[PDB]
RNA sequence: CGCGGGGUGGAGCAGCCUGGUAGCUCGUCGGGCUCAUAACCCGAAGGUCGUCGGUUCAAAUCCGGCCCCCGCAACCA
RNA sequence: AUCAACGGAUAAAAGUUACCCCGGGGAUAACAGGCUGAUCUCCCCCGAGCGUCCACAGCGGCGGGGAGGUUUGGCACCUCGAUGUCGGCUCGUCGCAUCCUGGGGCUGAAGAAGGUCCCAAGGGUUGGGCUGUUCGCCCAUUAAAGCGGCACGCGAGCUGG
RNA sequence: GUGGUAAAGGAUGUGGCGCCGCGAAGACAGCCAGGAGGUUGGCUUAGAAGCAGCCAUCCUUUAAAGAGUGCGUAAUAGCUC
């Protein structure tokens, strides 16, 4: 029966997982796993939340601003294209919670 | 008569006389908010306690302050606006509505019921 | 199924097509729309 | 991949008629007048072959890695004066031998050489043992 | 996609750029002061110098390009 | 004597202009044109290994072929004696590789539901929410709520942020 | 309607060409009845005793000799070949 979980950049995520028998562990997985996206995205980090139920990992589930420069510069384009870049790596680290569950629970 | 958002009366299950409306409901382009049709709206006004509260609401017709026709060629003004309100596809939450006999009401014929409910003076 | 390409004699035995110029293979199995056509 | 070492930093260019010739070992493939062919698709063949001789049936390989190639960084505009490297390739030309011999029998190269035949971006050809050769 | 700034004993930087040789601090092992601990007295201890491949009779070093960290750069279009 | 911006104007030498001018020139850009098609947009190709019996309903890893030419640019000869350069309303129209309606195929299809794949422009294809926005999110939806053409349709017709 | 700017790969397109299956004691079919007679699994036996997940390497007939290609589950049937 073992105990399939899940996983979604945070942890423990809402409450699933219980006992994968019978290689049950995938045989859902790309149903209840892929929960559409839980309805609601927040931000454009585009965490993702896969399904830790016990490995190694099984499941698998920004501005515009770059294009204003017009016309030119696969120089400049990228100086501004480095400067949200960043905001990722400084963004899913502090900005902590990210957790949007109480959605449908399907 | 016709109406996107606006004003409108309710008269109804609304804790005070008034909805703001959206549209019509059925027909992509169509505007004008014909008589004898429901309709996508909501109360702006407040409520004693009461129960429908603040949200959305789509819901029906009544009267038109602006120029009906009857096949027979009635006819039937009145310088006010009050409309019905529903709820899901069909029944009428509120068990009271005051209002008078009245002609087009009915003859969607969707919803009998209301025409007892609503049938007095003023 | 109009595939584009291939085409290679998939209901095991298959009959190549040759029709309105238009070149295919049918045999017993509708599951073999073999018309790379 | 399959490169090291390197004496230099960038090759140059050519491209117009070579020579290869006979098998080894009674199991093989050859082409036309290749343009020169990626690593991860000259290992893909290897890769691309190894699950389908019993899924194990061993084989030598064949050609060496070779030239450089770069957008230089990326798409800015020529201002490199001509650097930076991440592909090899091989010397393609007058259709160059494909080394295919296994013992792993018949067919199942056969169309694995389909496979490897339906592989790679040149027409190509099928070979087995035909008139030997020798050297000193 | 340039630069200019450099990566060192547990951590801290000194020390190097001036080819044959790393030092100063706490914290550190064991040891003194004690009802117990701090204080405070002492010892000893211990360093591929981010890689690398080279110049070199020899390279922490000279030198080169790969690896992280700092800062300047990134025009009117 | 690094006069090494090393054939050197001095012996001794910085910038900044959006307060500029004035000349000249397409013998260098910006929008645009076109160029090839790099990246993109799409379609096949191989068939792994999957997906209750499955390689080829469903898909597609590792690959390849393209095509196409709207974004990214590289380009740069039309031109500097005038290529007025964003969206918006107006009114359009081609094109389909279709987004809703045609007609099928096919089902991992009881059937309705659907999914997927052909062939076809007659049409048709919303109102708002808020920011310069197309875009995007959303709200009710409604048979449905498509791309993209056409100097990024559209200044001798405007708007003008 | 090939001339008519395209690859890949498909293609019993078609042409003629050389190389190899005519066995007139006569074929590959297309046909029709047989389509095996001790040809039945020790490892699944939930059945496989070809026709799911597990060996095919010796005789009987000769009509031919399917170690068995087939559709599938109570073996099996039952239709191919």
């Amino acid at each position: 029966l073992v105990k399939v979980n899940v996983l979604v950049h945070g942890e423990v995520v809402d409450a699933l997982t219980f006992i994968a028998h019978r290689e049950k562990a995938y045989t859902m997985a790309r149903a209840i796993v892929d929960k559409l996206a839980e309805v609601i995205p927040r931000q454009l980090f585009e965490v993702p939340i896969q399904a830790a139920i016990g490995g190694k990992i099984i499941a698998r589930a920004r501005k515009d601003v770059l294009a204003k420069c017009y016309g030119g510069d696969v120089t400049r384009k990228k100086k501004l294209l480095e400067k949200q870049k960043e905001g990722k790596k400084r963004l899913k680290a502090i900005g902590k919670v990210e957790v949007p569950q109480e959605a449908f629970l399907a | 008569m016709i109406q996107p958002q606006t004003y409108l009366e309710v008269a109804d299950n609304t804790g005070a006389r008034k909805i703001m409306c959206i549209r019509v409901l059925k027909g992509s382009n169509a505007k004008y908010a014909t008589v004898g049709d429901v309709i996508v709206a909501s109360v702006k006004e407040a409520i004693p306690r009461g129960a429908v509260k603040e949200g959305d609401v789509v819901k029906a017709v009544v009267v038109r302050t602006k120029k009906e026709v009857k096949r027979p060629d009635g006819s039937a003004i009145r310088f006010d606006d009050n409309a019905a309100v529903i709820i899901n596809n069909q029944l009428e939450p509120r068990g009271t509505r005051v209002f008078g006999p009245v002609a087009r009401e009915l003859r969607e014929k969707g919803f009998m019921k209301i025409v007892s409910l609503a049938p007095e003076v003023l | 199924m109009k595939v584009r390409a291939s085409v290679k004699r998939i209901c095991d035995k298959c009959k190549v097509i040759r029709r309105h110029g238009r070149v295919y293979v049918i045999c017993e199995n509708p599951k073999h729309k073999q018309r790379q056509g | 991949r399959m490169k090291y070492r390197k004496q230099q930093r960038g090759r140059l260019k050519g491209a117009t008629k070579g020579g290869d010739y006979v098998a080894f070992g009674d199991y093989g493939l050859v082409a036309l007048e290749p343009a020169w062919i990626t690593a991860q698709q000259i290992e893909a063949a290897r890769v691309a072959m190894v699950r389908h001789f019993r899924r194990g049936g061993k084989i030598f390989i064949r050609i060496f890695p070779d030239k450089p190639y770069t957008k230089k960084p990326l798409e800015v505009r020529m201002g490199k004066g001509k650097g930076n490297v991440e592909g090899y390739v091989a010397v393609v030309k007058p259709g160059r031998v494909m080394f295919e011999v296994a013992g792993v029998t018949e067919e199942q190269a056969m169309e694995a050489l389909r496979i490897a035949g339906h592989k790679l971006p040149i027409k190509t050809k099928i070979v087995r043992r035909d008139a030997y050769d020798e050297a000193q």
